[PDB]
């Protein structure tokens, strides 16, 4: 067998596959595979996307006696996964020792569940691959923000309460500690502004460059119009972050990093709207 | 054990008669990868399927087909729905690996083959949801159409499917094959015989298998030891004997339109077919010598125009009487 | 690899350099791709012809290594509808390109098919986004396209594709796969595609398979006929001929000669008479109009199946009777 | 039960019609077990259906003839809910996809499909080990339930086999009789449909007059058993267990009618005698009866008509074949009704 | 990578620079000044300026509140009665406007709009007609329900003519230096068809392609009408002719059958100097032949026999 997984932790793997349901939940799934650890990949609509991954400390068992190829990639169907491992959590409470096998090109992806006493074996096909190019560069930030999961959270959660069409985001640090970080939305309600707290609790570290990541200036914000249809697939994945990092270059490339508590690690990247620009300066100096 | 045409099926490539010119190329294909797109189409009975299905049994192996191979015809439902999600989905799936028997024994080719049958059936919309289907995924998965009027099958699919025309099966061709199954199924016959059979199924060897199956079930039945006649094989078939066919012609020279009334009225009772009687008045009419060209070609518009009526599902009746009375007047 | 593909896969052009015959078409195109701005294209034509490789060279020309992200390629095998147009095509053009390659480009192919709804809806799609995306059109039906659709896209035909591109592409296969073919083989291929590029790589992988040693081996005309198994021009001629001069009996036992020689087909007979009464010179101009609607009206009879020994005696009077008319 | 059914034979030695298409089915029954695919066609009211379950009873024993009915139900494309009488035997089955009109795709797609998977072997299984399922008036499906059966009856029929009963087999697709046996049924004589009513009223009590009354109902049944059979009840009830030669040879109210039309248009050739035959045919058309068998019929009572001479005869048979292959290929058959009828009386003026 | 197409890099900022429908225009301008802009339904043909004379008129009416006083909704955008229930708080919104002034709603390509939301679009035109007004732009009038076209003034804009055309594109070559002559000009204006944007985009493409926009040059890539060439295939006197068009002009220039066939349908429609009797049977043949087109008989055998019949029909 070309790769071996073993795990008994099985709420990660759980929380791996609904972390990657927002990002429709009928589709093809990419499943990169290397000796650091498990990666699953899913992009939509060429706009946004997602890269899960699990390392090989998730696992007693990681072999990858595949010696060829360095990485290796199959395209496996989402809605075949979801619905097998729905029934077969019908009895979770049970010690399940999931073991993900792949024996190569051409070979089905095996999801063992192994109770002491029953042993099912599922095979999914693997598919032809039709997903890097969505990647901010990382000598062109703009704004690097670290915030709290939890307010993150609430503040999309909220967002998605206002109904919240369009989206934006704000990234300004004065001359004294006054870092303003602010997620404006385009609602029924009309302009409605959640703005992060200054406090370093929430918002870690603020920091804004002129498109190189190297020069600090305060005084200039850096704005970003998003569709929040695509800002919404990060919520099922803040819920579950201690830490999430925000990060944008002058391409118009959002870079949500979430970690979660080691745990599992998640990116997002988000392509920014083609674009209400002075009302929101105005809404924020008001 | 099962009827002649489901017990005589070739099942590889060489038992497939009277068509080489497209058995030939199938059977290069075995030693290469190259396998294009196929679109088979022909008259009823002439071997389509029968060499699709070796092609894939001499390619694949009984093991190996049933993941290597899609079929789908007109008992199943094949909209634009399925055509989008499913016929794509296989075209997209990955190869499977083929085992070290497989290997050792079979070809094995790196793709799979997608089977559609009856696609004369299929609307337009769905053949359109094929084409870049089979344009995008054609180097892991391969296409295959069978039909019998090409014409149902949109311009774009045929252009991307290599055609393949199946020849009629006719006496000439097709009499080594029914001559192998009657030594094989010891059915004796006259001089003449498994000739007849040929000609009266046109260009189907699956109806001249029936005919000579059924004929050799009464020769048995009646158990003289006799050899099977040309009489039998025609009356089974449902010829209308010759005797019959003159008095209508005499009735048709007569001319009254009360006379050919009252015979055609009696000899819609006796259940004979519209069709066979007007080909064999095609056959009488066109052959003989004692008509004009005029007369010729005025019946032979008549003969096509009752046919492409009959051929619409109409009343023999009145077609039939029709054609007579027509005939009576030229 | 690109070994085991169809001829017809296998040759498809990767540059603009290896699309044929549409020369007026490549030169606009090339000289709008150099000077940076592209219009809403449509491209039209008869199926094969090279539409899909043409927007697919011009679009690796236009991108290069980003020609997964800045294309998004939308065909009839994928739902089209009013959802989609709506939310996949209006997403994919808000966003922005990363700056790569300026524009991004949507390949609708395959558009005769969408329906009414998400054509109209995608005009303020087309016409809004003008600044960051193109939008390419290919269509072989023209008629189920809205007008307002037509209206905002450039339109390009694409002919059938002549003689003097059909010979170069056939010895570029010829050469590549070590293959031989006479002057009268290349004029029947060229003559029985007509004006079909997948037509002729068909073929020519046929007549490959056909012959028993591919190198060493010449494709003949004969070897054209078998394969694709169409009547040769003699057979053509000899059957109108024996249809014209001789009589009924005769005439009909030559046809059924011709045709159990090789086991050709009656439509392939009728369209190779229909050329050659296409080009006589009728006095009459009534024998044309004779010709013409009861050869039809036996094609499309055919064309539903019946009995193929009426069908060739209704073909044989319909011949005489318009050819009396002549001399009437 | 009606006499119909009564003396329905119930056996292949109890058939006295037709001798060889007898021996031919004792033929086809004495090895059963490659017995193909079976089409009988011919003159309705022959007896084919009762020839089939003769050589169903012939094949499988005695055991065919006890039906009960099971109601089957599908759903269209969409969700069309839709019901099919479904009567069953405990060795062959009989469906009538026509019943339930334009949907019969599903039904073939669907039950035939599910009989013709079931492979039916019991414990290591001629007799319940193949089936057979008789397609009743096979001529009314719609040319698709054809393409979904050239599939099923080829690739399952090692577990069923298929014996369809159709009148006439032009409007049947050419690969579906190509795969199957042609049997032809050609109608009783007039003498053999006398000898068969002589049995019945031999068995029964009519108390006939003359055996030339019987060759009368033959002749009027043209050659149709179950409607000599109905006229000899039908006399030898409203006449009494008596049937005189003076005894009124009872016709269908529709045929009536369609004669009745037949007289006004010969008559009458008008504008409103138009539109009063336009209502005469919806009121037709109101009974079910089909469209084709009207213009048939009322085609062979006009040429019926003494004061008619060739010319009118001839331009009328046209104009029914002209309007019959219309009326194949339409949706209304009020217009092609209404056309013959108006082109019938334009000539005859 | 920079340009942009001259269709959108030329389209009109300004009531002045639409051409066509002089009368129309200056209406739309006086509106544009006086204020009290009346419900409009704005018709036509594709490129007239149904849509850059809404946009102007908003423009030059707002103004400065053209972002809180202009709602534009169209087919890319969901207008199910949902939406028209967006278009009520949108009326309920007060915004403090200069005399006269209003706000406006913009429902381009209102044609397309499901006839709930028409019916509900009626309440919201009638209780909120003080405050905001309602600018429909289609291109077939009677697709807007009845009552809607009641409570508004319905102004059709005409085909634009060949003057009108050929006045925009000197100002759009002036204002790129592009070299022509008078009869590639006239070309273009022949293949427009009463087309602006198609009149643009011809120019265009002749200028990128060669960069003299002469009648050859023009005709080499932009393809003469084709509804043309099947009126001259339908009005030839001997079927010679007929079928040599047909050959030449449609069969071996890549059109195809089906395509044929509707525009001579649409052609014996529009056709003039022919009898009731011929057109109709002229109709008939056509519809025959799409018939068999449709039914798969797509071959030039079935076209040259139906001109057969249109000349057999003709000559009697
Ligand atoms: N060339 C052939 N050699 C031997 N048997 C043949 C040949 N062609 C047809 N048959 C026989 O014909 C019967 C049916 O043939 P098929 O090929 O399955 O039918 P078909 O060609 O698909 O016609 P359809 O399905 O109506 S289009 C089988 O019993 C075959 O054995
Ligand atoms: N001008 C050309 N030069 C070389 N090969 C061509 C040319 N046109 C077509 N071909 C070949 O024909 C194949 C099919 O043509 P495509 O361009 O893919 O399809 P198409 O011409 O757009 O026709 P439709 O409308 O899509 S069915 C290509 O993959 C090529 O191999
Ligand atoms: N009257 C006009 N004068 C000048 N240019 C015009 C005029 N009308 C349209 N155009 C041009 O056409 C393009 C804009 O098209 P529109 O006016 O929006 O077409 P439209 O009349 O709205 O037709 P539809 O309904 O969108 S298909 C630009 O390139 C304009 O320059
Ligand atoms: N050989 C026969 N002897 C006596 N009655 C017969 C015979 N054949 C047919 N019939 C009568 O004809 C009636 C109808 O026959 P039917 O099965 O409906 O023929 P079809 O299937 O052609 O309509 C039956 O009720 C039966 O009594
Ligand atoms: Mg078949
Ligand atoms: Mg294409
Ligand atoms: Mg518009």
């Amino acid at each position: 067998n070309k790769f071996s997984a073993s795990t008994v932790h099985l709420e990660h793997i759980t929380t791996a596959l609904s972390c990657l349901t927002p990002f429709g939940s009928k589709d093809d799934v990419l499943i990169f595979i290397d000796a650091d650890g498990l990666s699953f990949v899913r992009e939509n609509n060429h706009v946004i996307k997602i890269q899960l991954l699990l390392s090989r400390e998730l696992f007693m068992s990681y072999s990858y006696r595949n010696e060829t190829e360095d990485h290796m990639k199959l395209c496996v169907k989402i809605n075949h996964i979801l619905d097998s491992v729905s029934v077969m959590n019908r009895n979770s409470d049970d010690i399940v020792e999931c073991t993900l096998s792949y024996d190569g090109h051409g070979s089905p992806f095996v999801l063992i569940f192994e109770d002491s006493f029953i042993s099912e074996r599922v095979e999914y096909s693997t598919y032809l691959i039709k997903t890097n190019g969505l990647e901010l560069d990382r000598e062109r930030i703009s704004f690097e923000a670290i915030i709290k999961g939890e307010a993150l959270h609430s503040a999309l959660k909220d967002l998605k309460e206002i109904g919240c069409k369009e989206c934006y985001v704000y990234a300004k640090t004065e001359a004294n500690d006054e870092n303003v970080f602010a997620l404006i939305s385009k609602s029924q309600l009309g302009f409605s502004k959640i703005k992060l707290p200054s406090n370093r609790s929430i918002l870690e570290k603020l920091q804004v460059f002129d498109g190189d990541s190297t020069t600090v200036i305060d005084g200039f914000a850096v704005i970003g119009f998003f569709d929040f249809t695509s800002f919404d697939k990060i919520r099922k994945s803040t819920k579950i972050a201690s830490k999430v990092l925000f990060r944008m270059d002058v391409h118009g490339v959002l870079s949500v990093n979430i970690l979660s508590q080691p745990g599992i690690v998640i990116e997002v990247c988000m392509l920014e709207k083609e674009s209400a620009q002075t009302e929101i300066e105005l809404l924020m100096e008001t | 054990q099962q009827p002649w045409v489901e017990k005589y099926r070739p099942k590889n490539l060489d038992e497939v008669t009277a068509q080489d010119h497209a058995v030939t190329v199938l059977k290069k294909t075995l030693k290469s990868a190259n396998l294009p797109h196929m679109l088979f189409y022909g008259p009823p009975g002439t071997g389509k399927t029968s060499t699709i299905l070796a092609l894939t049994k001499e390619l694949y192996g009984p093991d190996l087909m049933k993941s290597r191979i899609l079929e789908l015809n007109a008992s199943d439902e094949r909209g634009i729905s399925i055509v989008r999600e499913k016929v794509k989905n296989f075209a997209r799936l990955t190869v499977s690996k083929p085992s070290k028997h497989d290997l050792e024994n079979y070809p094995c080719p790196p793709y799979k083959i997608i089977i559609l049958d009856e696609a004369d059936s299929m609307t337009a919309d769905a053949q359109s949801a094929l084409r870049r289907t089979m344009e995008t995924y054609s180097g892991v998965t391969r296409f295959c159409l069978i039909c019998n009027y090409v014409t149902r099958i949109i311009d774009p699919l045929a252009s991307r499917c290599s055609k393949f025309r199946f020849k009629a099966l006719d006496a000439s061709n097709a009499i080594d094959r029914l001559r192998f199954i009657s030594e094989q199924e010891n059915v004796k016959c006259d001089d003449g015989v498994l000739e007849r059979i040929l000609d009266i199924s046109a260009g189907d060897l699956r109806r001249g298998i029936t005919l000579l199956q059924s004929a050799s079930k009464g020769a048995q039945y009646l158990g003289d030891g006799k050899n099977i006649t040309s009489t039998q094989v025609e009356e089974l078939a449902g010829v209308v004997p010759h005797d019959i066919l003159i008095e209508i012609v005499e009735k048709v020279k007569s001319g009254d339109f009360d006379e050919i009334k009252k015979y055609v009225n009696t000899f819609m009772k006796s259940g004979w077919s519209a069709a066979s009687v007007v080909n064999q008045l095609h056959e009488y009419y066109i052959t003989n010598d004692n008509f004009d060209t005029n007369f010729k070609n005025q019946i032979s518009w008549l003969l096509f125009t009752t046919d492409s009526r009959l051929n619409n599902g109409t009343n023999e009746h009145i077609q039939l009487l029709n054609l007579l009375v027509k005939i009576s007047q030229l | 690899s690109k070994e085991n593909l169809p001829w017809v896969e296998k040759y498809r052009p990767e540059t603009l350099d290896e699309v044929y015959g549409q020369n007026e078409v490549i030169t606009t195109v090339r000289k709008f791709v150099d000077e940076g701005k592209l219009p809403h294209l449509l491209f039209y034509g008869p199926p094969g012809t090279g539409k899909t490789s043409t927007i697919v060279a011009l679009a690796r020309e236009i991108y290069g290594k980003n020609y997964s992200n800045m294309v998004l390629e939308l065909n009839a095998s994928d739902d089209r509808g009013i959802d989609v147009v709506r939310n996949q095509i209006k997403d994919f053009a808000s966003t922005r390109q990363i700056f790569s390659k300026g524009f991004k480009l949507i390949i609708l192919d395959e558009a005769d098919a969408m329906t009414n709804a998400a054509q109209n809806a995608l005009r303020r799609v087309i016409e809004r986004y003008t600044k960051n995306t193109r939008f390419c059109v290919l269509a072989n039906y023209a008629h189920k396209l809205t007008p307002a659709l037509l209206s905002r896209c450039t339109r390009f035909r694409f002919q059938p594709l002549p003689q003097e591109a059909i010979e170069r592409r056939i010895a570029n296969v010829l050469v590549h796969e070590k293959l031989k073919l006479s002057p009268n083989a290349e004029k029947a291929l060229i003559e029985l595609s007509n004006g079909d590029m997948r037509r002729v790589l068909n073929v020519l992988q046929s007549c490959k398979a056909t012959l028993d040693n591919p190198d060493e081996d010449e494709i003949s005309d004969d070897v054209i006929y078998e394969c694709c198994g169409a009547p040769r021009p003699s057979d053509l001629k000899a059957v109108l001929k024996s249809i014209l001069e001789d009589d009924w009996g005769t005439a009909h036992y030559t046809l059924n000669k011709v045709r159990s020689a090789k086991g050709l087909a009656l439509i392939d007979l009728i369209e190779g008479i229909v050329k050659i009464l296409e080009d006589y010179e009728l006095q009459n101009e009534e024998t044309r109009v004779h010709l013409l609607t009861k050869l039809a009206d036996i094609e499309y009879s055919i064309s539903k199946g019946g009995n193929d020994q009426i069908q060739g005696s209704a073909v044989i009077g319909a011949i005489k009777a318009s050819f009396e008319n002549e001399t009437v | 039960s009606l006499w119909v059914d009564k003396y329905r034979p119930k056996s292949l030695n109890a058939l006295s019609h037709n001798e060889e298409l007898t021996n031919f089915l004792k033929s086809l029954s004495d090895q059963p077990r490659d017995l193909p695919h079976l089409l009988l066609y011919g003159p309705n009211g022959t007896g084919k259906k009762t020839r089939c379950m003769a050589l169903l009873e012939s094949i499988f024993g005695p055991g065919v003839y006890r039906l009960k009915i099971d109601v089957r139900q599908f759903v269209t494309a969409s969700n069309r809910k839709l019901e099919l009488n479904v009567v069953s035997s405990p060795y062959h089955l009989e469906i009538t996809p026509s019943d339930m009109g334009n949907n019969d795709r599903i039904v073939i797609q669907e039950l035939l499909k599910e009989v013709a998977q079931m492979e039916q072997v019991d414990f290591q299984d001629l007799a319940h080990r193949y089936k057979c399922v008789i397609i009743n008036e096979a001529n009314s499906l719609t040319k698709d339930a054809q393409a979904a059966l050239r599939r099923t009856m080829e690739k399952y029929s090692k577990n069923i086999r298929l014996i369809m009963v159709c009148d006439s087999m032009s409007p049947i697709i050419a690969p579906i009789k190509s795969r199957c046996l042609l049997i032809r049924c050609p109608a009783p004589s007039d003498s053999e449909i006398s000898t068969i009513l002589s049995d019945v009223v031999t068995n029964e009590r009519i108390q006939l007059e003359t055996k030339d009354i019987l060759k009368r109902i033959a002749q009027a049944s043209n050659g149709n058993l179950r409607v000599s059979l109905l006229m000899l009840e039908s006399m030898a009830l409203n006449n009494e267990l008596a049937l005189k030669s003076s005894s009124p040879i009872i016709k269908p109210d529709w045929i009536i009618v369609i004669h009745k039309l037949t007289r006004k248009i010969v008559k009458e050739r008008s504008v409103n005698s138009l539109i009063e035959c336009r209502a005469v045919l919806y009121d037709l058309l109101a009974h079910c009866i089909p469209a084709n068998i009207i213009l048939k019929e009322l085609t062979f009572s006009l040429l019926d008509v003494e004061t008619l001479n060739t010319t009118n005869k001839s331009s009328i048979i046209e104009y029914s074949s002209v309007f019959d292959e219309r009326l194949s290929l339409g949706n209304k058959a009020i217009f092609h009704l209404e056309g013959f009828i108006a082109k019938v009386m334009c000539c005859l003026d | 990578s920079l340009q942009l197409p001259w269709v959108e890099k030329y389209r009109p900022q300004v009531l002045s620079d639409i051409v066509g429908n002089k009368e129309t225009i200056d209406r739309l301008q006086q509106i544009a000044k006086d204020g009290n802009m009346p419900h409009m339904i704005i018709s036509g043909m594709p490129g007239i300026g149904k849509t850059t004379s809404v946009h102007c008129l908003a423009h030059e009416l707002l103004g400065r509140s053209y972002a809180d006083g202009v709602l534009e909704l169209n087919a890319s955008d969901d207008r199910g009665i949902d939406v028209v229930r967006q278009i009520k708080h949108f009326a309920q919104k007060k915004l403090h406007l200069p005399p006269g002034k209003h706000k406006i709603v913009i429902l381009d390509e209102a044609d397309s709009m499901t006839a709930g939301a028409q019916q509900a679009l009626r309440r919201t035109m009638e209780l909120y007609s003080n405050s905001t007004r309602f600018a429909f732009a289609c291109n077939q009038s009677n697709k807007i329900i009845e009552p809607l076209q009641s409570r508004c003034a319905i102004l059709r804009y005409s085909k634009l003519s060949d003057e009108d055309v050929l006045k925009r594109l000197l100002q759009i070559i002036k204002l790129e230096d592009v070299k022509y002559t008078n009869d590639g000009l006239e070309a273009i204006i022949f293949t427009a068809e009463g087309d602006m944007r198609q009149a643009i985009n011809n120019l265009q493409s002749t200028v990128a392609g060669h960069g003299l926009v002469n009648a050859d040059n023009v005709f080499k890539i932009v393809d003469s009408p084709h509804p043309l060439i099947v009126k001259k295939m339908l009005l030839a006197s001997n079927l010679e002719d007929s079928i040599q068009i047909l050959r030449t002009d449609l069969w071996k220039k890549g059109y195809s059958s089906i395509d044929i066939v509707t525009t001579s349908f649409r052609v014996t429609k529009n056709l003039a100097q022919v009898k009731e009797s011929v057109r109709l049977e002229m109709i008939k043949e056509i519809g025959l032949t799409h018939m068999r087109i449709l039914e798969g008989v797509g071959t030039y055998l079935q076209l040259a026999s139906m001109l057969a019949k249109i000349h057999k029909l003709n000559n009697k």
